[PDB]
């Protein structure tokens, strides 16, 4: 995941 | 050693504030949205994906003020290939003196923790603004909690927090007001 988990 | 280098001359006397990105300042998704503020191409496994980013209400006024009240630092558990471009597009006034991503977080029991002690600042003069309490499990006494934001354009939390931050920027020990 590129965004915050 | 420490994540941050010595604070610049003009910042040395300011409180250091680590500011979270996702659900705190913006909310992103891979699902196309017509009113996205930013569309950023993120390459994954050789495939370029588009990320639609929405800005939380009053974020610009918030970042501009904070930028002059504190030594602001972006600390996120997201990847730089995502967060670096967002911060470039978002932070117009250079409020962020530094940016820390996933690799700088400490992975502890299923969660990426923002370990403030690795920062290299006097914790008596450090604050963290994050929407996820799990982010600051190591320093709950430096936390200025804020609700998770997704798309409620009626939100005004960032605007209403400024008065509080205005007050904190004055104290010499955040614990004195945050209980510790
Ligand atoms: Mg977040």
């Amino acid at each position: 995941s590129p965004t915050s988990p | 050693q420490y994540l941050l280098p010595e604070a610049k001359a003009q910042d040395s006397d300011k409180i250091c504030v680590v500011i979270n990105l996702d659900e705190t300042l913006v909310h992103s998704s891979f699902k196309p949205v017509n009113n996205a503020d930013f569309i950023i191409p993120v390459e994954i496994d050789g495939v370029v994906h588009q990320v639609y980013v929405l800005k939380r209400p009053h974020v610009d006024e918030f970042l501009q003020r904070m930028g002059e009240l504190f030594e602001c630092v972006l600390f996120t558990a997201s990847l730089a290939k995502y967060a670096d471009p967002v911060a470039d597009l978002l932070d117009k006034w250079g409020a962020f003196r530094a940016r820390l991503f996933r690799e700088s977080c400490v992975f502890h029991r299923g969660n990426y923790v923002k370990d403030l002690s690795r920062l290299g600042r006097d914790l008596r003069r450090v604050l963290i603004l994050d929407n996820s309490p799990a982010s600051y499990v190591f320093h709950p006494d430096n936390a200025v909690p804020v609700a998770s934001w997704f798309d409620n354009m009626s939100d005004t939390e960032l605007h209403d927090l400024l008065p509080f931050f205005e007050q904190l920027s004055r104290v010499d020990d955040v614990y004195s007001v945050l209980r510790q």
